[PDB]
DNA sequence: GTCCTATCGATCTTCGGAAGAGATTCAGAG
DNA sequence: CTCTGAATCTCTTCCCGCGCGCCGTAGGAC
């Protein structure tokens, strides 16, 4: 190809070709025109060594070049590898309809949808554009209809609205380590030019919002709009692909919301009256008449499904608050009410939504989540939760503790100053002592950020659990646990060096207070550690799942039952004393090898090829079972596949 | 106290407390004096260009048997300045001319010449300049060469486990790293036999080496190792006991003698028995046969009567071989000392590996091993080796190589040759093998005491010296066979390899960067950045943990916390601010003598390596206002060690808290609370803010602006005082005072100031005066404001009212939500400049013309375009439009369109014409401007030299000599036909008369000079007839997705621009602009953003009394009252300052310029406590809680407990969204496989890479993946069957099989390799 | 100045990758 | 006298996306 003005692009093989034909021409006429051994024996050289460039440039002694020492590449190296036909344009492929946008947070969306910018949809959509607007006879034909976009007329926007209107398109980021990061969802048109993504399943993909851009895809064909919605959509997945546990996990802020809303208070306004339901709970709320927190009687009603499946609701006075009155409004009608009866937190939210779906299924479910999202950003507005300085919380014990601990590393010092103890030993307990003081100071801590709430309960004081902001945050589980809220407020603590081994001298600061320059340059080589292995690492990992899906890839799973009656034995996980995880981690799902008998002997319990769903295994915790017998695909006889059976539940599903 | 005329109009307020004992060095020095090290002769050779030269010259051939040799070098003045060069697209340089001498001596003779022709300066290249910013200017983009970092020459030894062999033994190994030439390894194999190589070829025996010196075996043992001998007298064989190699070792065997036992048969030895080893005089001692039967023989024995051999050095001894030897006469028997611990027989070993003879059987296998298929040959091998160490072409320790390796073994002085010697390698030899006999230390490599700074003087002369490299040898060859009858020096050389070399250096070095004009910090911050990488250096994907990690040396001398963080975290580093390069290049840093007991107020530099031998005290120490220190004991560093010691022990101080940062960091305040990772992302992403449009201040800095505004380059200074005479906005210009004017000198210093221009990253750059006419103005003032400046100190962003609070998730996770009323002040609008380019040709179907004509196209589009066939200046412009209408023959419309997408209005055009090619009025146009804007400029002094002569007339006739019947309404020259008589005043007439024609043609030369400036066209390249360049300025505002960070590495997109009733409003009414998330700051630790918050609010509210009280007519006796209090707040804060002394004049103009808040200082470990920030929040009427009730906008309620309110900082990113968002339906495909195109520069396709796929395979989505790598995508005939069934509405497709696959087939296929399709 | 033909067939490709595995080279001996 | 141990050499692998920026055969002979 001609480049900028009249000059080839260097086009590598056309000079290796070059080399072979100069040199043929040159061995033609040497042949013919006789010349001696020695002669034909050097172009002869020169041929082989050159015909060498052109299949496989560089396996030759040298690489030959034609600019500063660059290898011409050659055949072979168009074939292989990193930027080889194979890895570059066979397995994975630039793409039409495509585009790509800065994704920035978008709380009103429902779980299924995504705004995607009117300007992308438009360039996009194209050709469904153009197939509305002749099926409107509006344009004559293509010729026309690409004016009357370029135009961007008043009536295209309707007709877009009406393309859109329930097409899915796949929203993926990049690095894409899991199926959860490419999903389909219906898009709903925007102003701007960010793409709207919704809050909880940023987690998912690992998107954080600052700046991170994400890629779109059209699906065009009927084919890949039915495959979209039934399997990629975000409603279907809202479990993990790995592990049986959601991952629509909550958002740190609509935790820190509910937590908030479901406190209670020993004091507040218009505690302890009774109420007859959520609504007037609100409304007592609303009107400022209660405070949110403050402590009620209401009467309730729940509902459970029967033995059969079917409802009976209930009800009765429950002791409780406004808030868990009111958040009681937004559960769906079939769960009890003993799991919002409680200050809400991180984990303790991901298994009510977790028994929602046990209970309800996967339609209430995604629903339910929507709603848990909206309420936790509401409160959590109203709750003003701010940070500020004045919340750092420093227990003055802290001072005490160093000056004692500080004088107990100079007896250390002290014998050692006699020669009264020996150089590891010095060192290794003057560690242990900073230890010591370390465990002090957080627990003192700890305790301080408890202890700065107390109130007259209408005569005298009485204490309850805090209000300081970071503790909200910590005790929700929102963000910044003990590591964190330590290191801002108790201390620091020890330092390691470069080669792992400890500093004799931890920093007894925290970042609410300063550091001095060399508790901050000793701090460095912590973080810096952390970075270099961050960086350093994202390559080995890629490396690690490449070669695993490319050795794994062979296998599906075609047939229901191999038929096989072998398997393999879970135990708990007994070791180092106590039990690390319990038989309800592995066995849970898999189906039994064998028949599997009554603790004792001759009664069975399971028969030999059930699958041993969560009501099984919670049957098998009710016996004292120690050890069970499973397929495991290992010893699956399917030739070229596994059986179904043989691998078990779904994760998924 | 005093404050110059730019810092007294807005003080800001130090919170610093610890007195600046130096001030900041200026901040490029790192880079001017490297190049100005490199551009100056120095007749002490070493160094620059002349170095250089005089390591290649003089230069001859034998078989010429004549010489040329350099003389001297001029450097003359570069043909186009910088701004000129920056226009027409040259690179700055400067023409390099050298006295080239050619010698012609004779056969026979004495040498003395038949003649010899100095060339008169030779023309040898172009070296590019170095711009006062310290940039290079390459082919008009503007270059910066980062300083290299690594290691530097020497001897250095080595050792690992695990990484070799793992059986818990370590491997040692020594290397000599010269500057060029051959490295040299030499290394034990496990069982301690030593081995060396050359250039990590193949292990040769290390002895190798002393054999090709022609050291006999006999000697080398002699070198090595020490003696034991036996004398064959008193009994048969005695033996020469030196007592001391007997300690700790078990007595195994029968010493004894004369009186009492030393000790016995199975027992150590110990001093009491050395002792009496020495009082008994041991000189001689009985031994058992045994003992001796170990032995191996240090020298040659022959038996001199039959003349032949019976042992050699380092044979091994047995008793019958013993007793024929001294049978044989040999009554002195000599061998080696070798106890296993202390005296290791490594090279006894290595002679068991040893297939040389001697000399020459080693030079053999050395030319063997080095270069196999060559023949071996006694006159050709040495030229081999000698050029492997010993000769100046390939080997040379430059003065810092013979540096460290003469400290390293501990040699008394450091003037040494840069080439080997054979006692140079010997004591490697012998301190590697004290390493390995346990009794020494290896170097730790990764300290900056072993790595070095190359910086662009250095990288430069290296370059040149290939250059002079490549001309040696032509010029050897033409000089061997040339006649020397007719040849001169500019027939010898010529210039194009030196050209070469430099120019490819500098145009395309892997350290030639392509500066980051972004803004005045981050223009900084890369001319000052250190890399690893390049050549010579390691390389970003070949490191580990072992050097991106920090040592304990960087303290000083380099910022652990700026690095780019990604691929390649501290291979690229920011040297520190207050660090200097060394002499040698080591990288050295300031500290303060502690004399005795008090800390002297001078300054020592320090190097790595001397810093290890004192104890340093940490910066923050006490001090009593003698200089005691306060503290009774006091923390100080000593060997990378930290601890506490006794005052008055401690040796040196720290010369200030900012010593260990970049400025990079140094400008985040209240560093002293950040996770060093939140650290490092601020000091990231302030190197990113684009300079937005109307740029302030921050409320909160660290006095460091003050400097980095400066230092950058880029506010216009003032380089001389005086009095601004006019200004416009695009001129300044200045009446300097006569005590700093040159003599003859009109005395008026214009600055044409930079308006509104292209970055090098396509930001705007207008500079702004700060000024007023009359004012005056002092040497070093800021005349006018950059971009990102303003009254001179830095600004990259808007000191913007932020409140920290969820708000219904519009700010989750990171977003920053923010009010309509930001936008719509026009806080955050920036303004980006594009350049377009038409280039037009003399191509093989002839010539192109720029015009109107254009076929094909009507009126409808070309109403832009003026009748020239350029578009207008002052044309709004978009997608499509024709900027400029150029043609091809056999008629082609190839025309500049405006590329897609892109809109702007176009601001200017310049137009590039080769020689001997007619102009157009576009041409003319430009013409017209820079002719004019040269002759003013130039009419403004012959004016000014003018109107002082006429004086110097009418004065001296008006004071005596009067001629005044009438006087000013005459041609002040026709003065001269008054009848004045010839008295000396109408000579003084006459001749100030031509002082005055003399005045008038010393102009009629310089303005011809600047209109053939002006007049020429340009050195286009070939082929092309013309270009024109043409301008799109647009104005970009701020929308959903565009990125801001604060300065603490907080960072969001914006995530929704809410309407002002929306936002949160105090119990003032006020709304708040921004609302940044909480959680953030517990869970990132980066908590110094809430202080900044909270002082930034005591700022607001400094300046909310005094708008208050200038809004009120408050006296200036009352205002000064209150600005005094402020400035004086706090504890024995660092500064002083008066407002009494400035004059009520100065006050109210201070006083304009704080009514929007007081800037304050907080330098960077140093800051406000928090009790002097409530304090300064007392003093505003402001909530010393810092948190304020705020009510939601959407219906007036309050929120539940106050909120953070305060005036954070924050910057716009250049990661802004329409430079990012992108779609494509359908239009290229590449030609080899005719996948998409990839980019927005190219209307791309995203890649469905690879893992996208096995996404797609893990749903069980098959359709989808079969349309996403072939419909979609690849089958040329499906995607437009796909095409039209979309257009019909039909969703069905017809899949086919992918082009890309066929063109792997034949890939292979052009193997011979028979692949093929099969069909069962 | 343009067109055609060839590369260090009279040097010196960078030491600062680890690894990890194979092909290919050598011990102590039956 | 070469058979199973081990020893030195080369070959092969090293995240995914993405956006900029520039830079892009020579020398000799007719
Ligand atoms: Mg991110
Ligand atoms: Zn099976």
């Amino acid at each position: 190809v001609p480049l900028d003005g009249g000059r080839f692009a260097t086009s590598d093989l056309n000079d290796l070709y070059r080399r072979v034909i100069n040199r043929n021409n040159r061995l033609k006429r040497l042949l013919d025109l006789a010349a001696p051994d020695i002669i034909v024996r050097n172009e002869k050289r020169m041929l082989q060594e050159a015909v060498d460039a052109l299949l496989d440039n560089g396996r030759r002694g040298r690489a030959i070049t034609g600019s500063n020492k660059r290898p011409l590449k050659s055949l072979a190296d168009m074939i292989k590898g990193k930027q080889g036909r194979f890895r570059q344009n066979l397995l994975g492929k630039r793409v039409d309809y495509s585009g790509r946008s800065v994704i920035t947070v978008g709380p009103y969306l429902r779980l299924h949808q995504c705004g995607l910018p009117k300007k992308m949809a438009l360039e996009l959509f194209k050709p469904f554009i153009y197939g509305k607007l002749e099926l409107r006879g509006l344009a004559t034909t293509i010729k026309a209809a690409k004016k009357m976009v370029e135009r961007e007329e008043a009536v295209v926007w309707d007709i877009l609205d009406e393309v859109i209107r329930e097409h899915p398109v796949l929203l993926n980021r990049a690095p894409t380590l899991h199926r959860l990061g490419i999903q389909a969802f219906e898009p709903v048109l925007i102003e701007g030019k960010a793409i709207q993504l919704h809050p909880l399943v940023c987690a998912a993909y690992n998107a954080d919002f600052d700046g991170d851009q994400m890629a779109v895809h059209v699906p065009l064909t009927l084919e890949a709009q039915l495959e979209a919605r039934a399997l990629m959509m975000s409603t279907n997945n809202i479990l993990s692909p790995a592990n049986g546990e959601p991952i629509i996990v909550p958002s740190q802020d609509v935790v820190l919301g509910l937590y908030y809303m479901t406190r209670d208070c020993v004091n507040a306004k218009g505690e302890g009256m009774v109420l007859t339901g959520p609504k007037e709970a609100e409304r007592l709320y609303r009107s400022g008449l209660a405070s949110l927190h403050a402590r009620v009687k209401v009467r309730i009603t729940e509902y459970e499904k029967d033995a059969n499946g079917e409802l009976v609701a209930k009800t009765s006075l429950k002791d409780t608050t406004v808030g868990r009155a009111i958040l009681w409004m937004i559960v769906p009608k079939g769960l009890p009410y003993s799991i919002v009866n409680q200050a809400l937190g991180k984990k303790a939210i991901s298994k009510m939504l977790n028994t929602c779906y046990r209970i309800l299924g996967l339609k209430p479910t995604v629903i339910f989540a929507d709603q848990i999202m909206y309420t936790g950003f509401a409160y959590a507005a109203r709750s003003g939760a701010s940070v500020g300085i004045d919340d750092m919380v420093i227990p003055e014990k802290k001072h005490e503790i160093i000056s004692e601990a500080e004088a107990e590393v100079a007896e250390i010092q002290e014998q050692f100053q006699s020669g009264l103890v020996t150089a590891g030993e010095r060192y290794n307990k003057v560690i242990d002592i900073w230890a010591a003081a370390n465990d002090r100071v957080s627990k003192a801590m700890m305790d301080n950020l408890q202890t700065e709430t107390v109130i007259n309960r209408d005569g005298q004081e009485e204490k309850q659990v805090s209000f300081n902001s970071i503790y909200m945050m910590a005790d929700s589980g929102a963000r910044g646990s003990a590591a964190q809220i330590r290191q801002l407020a108790g201390m620091r603590g020890l330092m390691a060096k470069p080669d792992g081994s400890i500093i004799e001298t931890p920093i007894t600061a925290n970042f609410r207070e300063g550091l001095n320059v060399l508790q901050y340059f000793i701090s460095t080589h912590g973080a810096r550690k952390g970075l270099a292995d961050t960086a350093l690492k994202t390559a080995n990992s890629g490396y690690l799942t490449r070669r695993l899906v490319d050795v794994a890839q062979d296998l599906v799973v075609t047939e229901d039952d191999c038929g096989t009656h072998e398997g393999i034995m879970m135990t708990p996980v007994i070791e180092g004393g106590d039990v690390k995880e319990p038989l309800r981690d592995r066995v849970l799902g898999r189906v039994t090898a064998e028949d599997v008998l009554k603790p004792g002997t001759a009664d069975i319990l399971v028969p030999r090829n059930t699958l041993l769903h969560e009501q099984w295994c919670d049957l098998l915790e009710e016996n004292s079972v120690d050890a069970v017998k499973v397929r495991s695909v290992v010893s699956c006889d399917t030739d070229f596949g596994v059986c179904a059976h043989c691998y078990g539940r779904d994760l998924a599903r | 106290m005093v404050y110059s005329y730019t810092e007294k109009k807005r003080i800001r307020k130090d919170f610093g407390k610890r007195p600046q004992v130096l001030d900041v060095p200026y901040l490029l020095s790192i880079q001017l004096d490297s190049f100005q090290k490199f551009i100056e002769q120095d007749p002490e050779g070493q160094y620059g260009l002349e170095a250089a030269f005089r390591s290649v010259f003089p230069i001859q051939s034998y078989s010429g048997n004549s010489e040329l040799q350099y003389v001297s070098y001029r450097l003359g003045e570069p043909v186009f300045d910088v701004q000129e060069c920056q226009i027409r697209g040259v690179t700055y340089s400067a023409p390099l001319r050298v006295k080239l001498r050619l010698v012609i001596y004779e056969r026979e003779a004495p040498e003395g010449t038949v003649k010899d022709i100095k060339e008169q300066e030779v023309y040898m290249g172009e070296i590019p300049l170095m711009t006062d910013n310290g940039t290079f200017v390459i082919n008009g983009t503007e270059r910066v060469i980062v300083s290299q970092l690594h290691r530097s020459p020497g001897v250095f030894f080595d050792s690992d486990k695990g990484k070799t062999h793992s059986s818990g033994k370590v491997l040692y190994n020594a290397r000599i790293i010269p500057y060029r030439g051959s490295w040299l390894d030499f290394e034990f194999d496990p069982k301690d036999n030593l081995f060396v190589r050359i250039d990590r070829r193949r292990k040769l025996p290390a002895t190798i080496i002393l054999r090709a010196l022609n050291y006999t075996t006999e000697q080398i043992l002699d070198l090595f190792f020490e003696k034991v001998i036996f004398e064959i007298r008193d009994n048969k064989l005695q033996m020469e006991l030196v007592p001391e190699r007997l300690r700790g070792e078990t007595a195994s065997f029968d010493i004894e003698a004369n009186g009492k036992v030393y000790v016995e048969k199975g027992r150590r030895i110990t001093a009491r028995h050395i002792r009496q080893l020495e009082k008994d005089d041991v000189k001689l001692i009985e031994v058992p046969v045994e003992y001796i039967a170990g032995k191996v023989v240090a020298k040659d024995y022959i038996d001199e009567s039959t003349g032949e051999l019976i042992c050699a050095a380092n044979m091994e001894l047995s008793l019958d071989l013993l007793a024929k030897l001294s049978q044989s006469g040999h009554k002195r028997i000599e061998t080696l000392f070798t106890n296993d611990l202390d005296h290791g027989p490594y090279i006894s070993e290595t002679l068991r590996v040893d297939p040389t003879n001697d000399r020459l059987s080693a030079l053999v296998e050395i030319y063997r091993m080095m270069r196999p298929g060559e023949p071996p040959t006694r006159e050709a091998a040495e030229s081999l080796f000698e050029n492997l160490f010993f000769s100046e072409d390939r080997y040379d320790l430059s003065a810092v190589g013979r540096m460290k390796f003469n400290r390293s073994l501990l040699r008394e002085e450091i003037e040494g040759s840069g080439i080997l010697s054979k006692d140079d390698i010997i004591d490697v030899m012998k301190k590697l093998i004290d390493i390995r006999n346990g009794k020494g230390e290896v170097d730790d490599i990764d300290h900056l005491g072993n790595r070095r700074i190359r910086s662009v003087g250095e990288m430069a002369e290296n370059q040149f010296r290939v250059g002079l490299v490549r001309v040696e040898r032509a010029v050897k060859e033409r000089l061997s066979l040339g006649d020397l009858d007719t040849l001169m020096p500019q027939d010898m050389i010529n210039a194009k390899p030196i050209s070469a070399a430099v120019k490819e250096f500098f145009g395309s070095s892997q350290l030639s960067q392509f500066m980051d004009q972004n803004n005045p910090l981050s223009e900084i911050t890369h001319k000052r950045r250190i890399s690893a990488l390049g050549p010579g250096g390691l390389t970003r994907e070949r490191a580990g943990f072992e050097v991106r990690d920090v040592h304990p040396t960087h303290y000083g001398r380099v910022c652990p916390i700026e690095t780019p963080e990604g691929p390649n975290i501290g291979l690229i580093n920011s040297l520190s601010v207050y660090a200097q390069t060394n002499e040698y290049g080591f990288l050295e840093t300031p500290y303060r003598k502690v004399t005795d007991g008090v800390v002297t107020d001078e300054i020592h530099y320090l190097s790595a390596i001397e810093e290890g031998n004192y104890v340093i005290a940490q910066a923050n120490s006490n001090l009593d206002e003698e200089g005691h220190f306060v503290e009774d004991l006091v923390t100080c560093r000593s060997k990378g060690e930290s601890s506490l010691f006794s005052r008055d022990q401690v040796d040196y101080m720290d010369v200030s808290t900012q010593q260990v940062v970049s400025v990079g960091a140094s400008l985040i305040p209240f560093l002293e609370h950040d996770d060093a990772n939140r650290a490092l992302m601020g000091a990231n992403m302030q190197r990113q803010a684009v300079p937005t449009l109307r740029a302030d201040k921050p409320l909160v800095g660290t006095g460091m602006e003050r400097a980095v505004a400066v230092d950058s380059g880029v506010t216009a200074v003032a380089k001389r005082g005086g009095v601004v005479q006019y200004v416009d906005a695009s001129r300044i210009v200045i009446k300097v005072n006569e005590d700093e004017m040159y003599p003859g000198e009109a005395g008026i210093d214009i600055y044409n100031l930079t308006k509104y221009t292209r970055s090098n990253q396509n930001t705007c750059i207008n500079q702004m005066p700060c000024v007023s006419l009359g004012e005056p103005v002092e040497r070093g003032d800021v005349l006018a404001d950059g971009p990102s400046t303003d009254l001179g100190e830095l600004a990259l962003g808007q000191n913007m009212r932020v409140a920290f609070m969820p708000w219904n998730g519009y700010n989750f996770e990171d977003s920053i939500l923010v009010s309509e009323r930001v936008v719509q002040e026009d806080r955050f609008t920036t303004i980006h400049i594009q350049e377009l380019a038409c280039v037009s040709r003399d191509t093989k179907l002839g010539p192109e013309e720029i015009t109107a004509d254009i076929p094909n196209v009507g009126e409808a589009a070309l109403s832009k375009l003026d009748e020239s066939g350029i578009v207008y200046i002052g044309a709004e412009v978009t997608g499509g439009d024709i900027l400029v209408g150029k043609v091809t023959p056999k008629v082609k419309d190839s025309s500049l369109r405006v590329p897609n997408g892109v809109s702007g209005t176009v601001i200017d055009v310049q137009v590039f014409t080769r020689d001997g090619v007619e102009k157009d009025k576009r041409a003319l146009e430009i013409e017209e401007m820079q002719l004019k804007q040269a002759k003013k400029d130039l009419s403004e002094e012959l004016q000014i030299l003018e109107a002082g002569l006429f004086s110097r007339i009418r004065a001296v006739l008006v004071a005596g000599g009067v001629e005044a019947e009438k006087l000013d309404k005459l041609p002040r020259d026709r003065w001269l036909e008054l009848g004045l008589t010839d008295e000396e005043k109408q000579n003084q007439l006459e001749q100030l008369a031509e002082q005055y024609d003399e005045l008038k043609h010393e102009f009629e030369k310089k303005l011809e000079a600047k209109r053939r400036k002006i007049t020429q066209g340009d050195d286009l390249a070939p082929g092309v007839l013309k270009i024109v360049k043409v301008y799109l300025a647009v104005k970009r505002r701020i929308q959903p997705g565009d990125k801001m960070a604060g300065r603490h590495g907080n960072k969001g997109v914006i995530s929704k621009i809410n309407p002002i009733e929306d936002m949160p409003y105090d119990e003032n009414g006020t709304p708040v602009d921004i609302v940044l998330n909480p959680l953030g700051v517990p869970s990132r630790m980066n908590i110094g953003q809430i202080l900044e918050t909270h002082l930034g609010m005591a700022a607001k509210g400094i300046g909310d009394k005094i708008n208050a009280m200038l809004k009120q007519q408050q006296e200036v006796a009352k205002l000064r009252e209150f600005i005094q209090r402020a400035y004086d707040l706090g504890a024995d804060v660092r500064q002083k300052v008066d407002l009494s002394t400035f004059s009520d004049e100065e006050v109210m103009r201070l006083a304009e310029n704080l009514r929007k808040g007081m800037p304050i200082a907080t330098p960077v470990f140093d800051g406000a406590k928090e009790a002097e920030i409530k304090e300064l929040l007392k003093l505003g009427d402001l909530p010393t809680s810092g948190q304020i009730r705020l009510y939601d906008g959407r219906t007036g309620e309050q929120f539940e407990r106050p909120v953070t309110v305060g005036y954070m900082y924050m910057l716009k990113l250049n990661h802004l969204v329409d430079d990012k968002m992108h779609a494509r339906s359908t239009g290229s495909y590449s030609l080899v496989t005719q996948q998409p195109l990839g980019g927005k520069a190219q209307f791309g396709g995203q890649r469905f890479g690879e893992m996208e796929v096995w996404a797609l395979e893990a749903y069980g989505a098959a359709y989808t993946l079969q349309e996403m790598l072939t419909v979609k995508s690849d089958d040329v005939n499906g995607r437009t069957k796909m095409y039209k069934n979309i257009v019909d509405g039909n969703h069905q497709m017809e899949p086919g099989m992918p082009e890309s696959f066929n063109v792997l087939l034949k890939e292979i296929r052009s193997l011979g390799i028979n692949i093929e399709l099969e069909d069962e």
